[PDB]
RNA sequence: AGGGCUACACACGUGCUACAAUGGCGCAUACAAAGAGAAGCGACCUCGCGAGAGCAAGCGGACCUCAUAAAGUGCGUCGUAGUCCGGAUUGGAGUCUGCAACUCGACUCCAUGAAGUCGGAAUCGCUAGUAAUCGUGGAUCAGAAUGCCACGGUGAAUACGU
């Protein structure tokens, strides 16, 4: 590849809410954590057979009266 | 790499068994990963045109072709040579890294996301996905970025027919809505 | 806002109807007059049409909604410009 | 004198510089400073290395300018792609909680147009 | 005031004092943080909500009780101030004098 | 039943808040008057940074509550800055009234900290407990005032003359 005009493309480890680490080399510049990933959405496995920690619950499921 | 040995393990065994093939290279490879921003108003600011660069920059890390008006069309006011777009093409280990990257962080946080359409092959197995908005990459930070653009991209596939190239998406696990 | 020590509101009609539609509802959009009630997530999926005054806009309901009544989303003062 | 990414400014009092970090008003300075131990009566000139060292991850503790920045960013765009009531007057650029538009309403319409 | 407003805050009055003792004791229900939110304050706030909305008390204009005008009601005089102004001034008010201190 | 009177390229009237140091901010401590209360005022105590919540006595009221008045005085800090002035916008989390606070209530907590540097032609009020300012109560009121109607605290300048 070509030397000094590409940016840093370092090894990055990627960590979602549901527990999912993925190793990949990529250009990001620090650490990530995510939180939907393949694993943890409706659409890819069961649309209604997959739980979320989001404005589904934080917001709403603490505070509900029902 | 990651994505390479499970297509050459998986998605060849797979693939064999459901085409029945008597070559093992008469599955679908993929040539290339190209990610494309045409800009557009750089007529008006021409910075806009470089930043584009450094976001396609950002999202994989290759310098962007700056990519020239093929021709001259007075309707969009471009004359012939003025720098309206940006391209990088990713291809080898990069396009299985960046190839990783999007189908497990990016095609999850797309807006309103019911599933990838069904109909982006030319004819012959060349898939072609537009996003409308940039953010659903990870390598985005939000905090320098001008207007939230959108960009294609085209998963050129050297499958033979949209059957084919339909059959290896999927075994990638595609969710085809 | 509402206060907690009451919960939140929805009316009765209301909530009824979104029972029934989320059991056996695939036919029509649900046609209200309720712009009060704050979005369960029981009806997650469906397309209810609120009543913004003069028809009924239909408002398909996503999961990134959730803290908001039905009447953030029917516009009441149109208006297109000067 | 380098704190959450800034450079903020000395000859200031305690409080009147803390108040310079996007996220850290007066209230949640007395706060840190608290945690902190250090009088409010003091400049941020003579205090040692350390000391701003440990006033940093309390201000690491609290959210700071660039997080701030995006939640609040992103939920004005989750305003905007609602397309609810906030959401328009957010896009058209008009007052959102309510406030009358016929008159005073130039803070969030800009200055008289003709 | 057309004498239909006068009519509907005398059903407004019937179904406030006779619906009364019910929606009092729901607000109590609600009220109370030791009755249990999970089933006993919703199940209220259905009861409550499918209570006729005339029976509430939030609905009296408190409408002049011989003009039915709505504006410029008196508690005290129970009158509007027309009729408050003619009545005071030509005497059948007790212990009412133009003022002047 | 919902919406609108709250709509907004604009212009005008009447107010409030500032542009600052005679001030802002923290602490300590004074001095009122006039009102209102029972489908109401609501001690105390406890919980919550706060709005406020539970418990709950007293009071149809020179008795109880609203209700701690503030400006002031002392102590420090800021040092003439678009700032420790300003609090308009905007996000998040709430409290209270009410069936219900999204269009469309008020406050509270955190953060965000704009215009605004005393204002052109012109134009308004006031001859004394007045103007200028500080605070409190009422009516309306389920909740919702910077308006209106009352009450007190400091408290001027000038009137040659027509
Ligand atoms: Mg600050
Ligand atoms: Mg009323
Ligand atoms: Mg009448
Ligand atoms: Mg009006
Ligand atoms: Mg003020
Ligand atoms: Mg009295
Ligand atoms: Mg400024
Ligand atoms: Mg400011
Ligand atoms: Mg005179
Ligand atoms: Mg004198
Ligand atoms: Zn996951």
């Amino acid at each position: 590849m070509k030397k000094d005009i590409h940016p840093k493309y370092e090894e990055i480890t990627a960590s979602c809410s549901c527990g999912n680490v993925m190793k990949i080399r990529s250009t990001v510049g620090h650490d990530l954590n995510l939180d939907v990933c393949s694993k943890c959405h409706p659409f890819f496995t069961g649309k209604q057979r997959d739980v979320a920690t989001g404005g589904r619950v934080d917001r709403f499921n603490k505070r509900f009266n029902i | 790499a990651k994505l390479h040995d499970y297509y050459k393990d998986e998605v060849v065994k797979k693939l064999m068994t459901e085409f029945n093939y008597n070559s093992v290279m008469q599955v679908p490879r993929v040539e290339k990963i190209t990610l494309n921003m045409g800009v557009g108003e750089a007529i008006a600011d021409k910075k806009l045109l470089d930043n584009a660069a450094a976001d396609l920059a950002a999202i994989s890390g290759q310098k962007p072709l700056i990519t020239k008006a093929r021709k001259s069309v007075a309707g969009f006011k471009i004359r012939q040579g003025y720098p309206i777009g940006c391209k990088v093409t990713l291809r080898g280990e990069r396009m299985w890294e960046f190839f990783e990257r999007l189908i497990t962080i990016a095609v999850p946080r797309i807006r309103d996301f019911r599933g990838l359409s069904a109909k982006s092959f030319d004819g012959r197995g060349n898939y072609s996905m537009g996003v409308r908005e940039q953010i659903i990459f990870p390598e985005i930070d939000y905090d320098k970025v001008d207007r939230v653009r959108g960009l294609d991209i085209t998963i050129t596939t050297t499958a033979k027919s949209d059957e084919e190239g339909r059959a290896l998406l999927a075994a990638f696990d595609f969710p085809f809505r | 806002p509402r206060s907690l020590k009451k919960g939140p509101f929805i009316d009765l009609h209301l909530l009824k109807k979104v029972e029934k539609a989320v059991e056996s509802g695939d036919k029509k959009p649900l046609r209200t007059w309720s712009r009060r009630s704050t979005i369960f997530p029981n009806m997650i999926g469906l397309t209810i049409a609120v009543h913004n005054g003069r028809q009924h806009v239909p408002v398909f309901v996503t999961d990134e909604m959730v803290g908001h009544k039905l009447g953030e989303f029917a516009p009441t003062r149109t208006y297109r410009g000067h | 004198a380098r704190i959450a990414g800034i450079n903020i400014p000395d000859h200031k009092h305690a409080v009147i510089a803390l108040t310079s970090i996007y996220g850290v008003g007066k209230t949640r300075s007395k706060a840190i400073l608290a945690a902190a131990g250090i009088a409010e009566d003091v400049k941020i000139s003579e205090l040692s290395e350390g000391q701003i060292d440990t006033l940093r991850d309390e201000v690491a503790k609290f959210v700071v300018e660039g997080d701030l920045r995006r939640e609040i960013s992103m939920s004005i765009k989750r305003l905007m792609d609602l397309g609810c009531y906030r959401g328009l007057r957010h896009r058209r650029g008009l007052p959102v909680r309510g406030q009358r538009t016929k008159t005073n309403a130039r803070t969030r319409k800009g200055p008289r147009k003709p | 005031a057309k004498q239909s407003m006068k009519a509907r805050e005398v059903k407004r009055v019937a179904l406030a004092d006779k619906y009364f003792a019910k929606r009092a004791e729901l607000k109590a229900i609600i009220s109370d943080v030791n009755a249990a939110s999970d089933e006993d304050r919703w199940n209220a706030v259905l009861k409550l909500q499918t209570l006729p909305r005339d029976s509430s008390p939030s609905r009296q204009r408190n409408r002049c009780r011989q003009t039915g005008r709505p504006h410029g009601f008196l508690r005290k005089f129970g009158l509007s101030r027309i009729k408050v102004r003619e009545a005071a001034m030509r005497g059948e008010i007790p212990g009412l004098k133009k003022a002047s201190w």
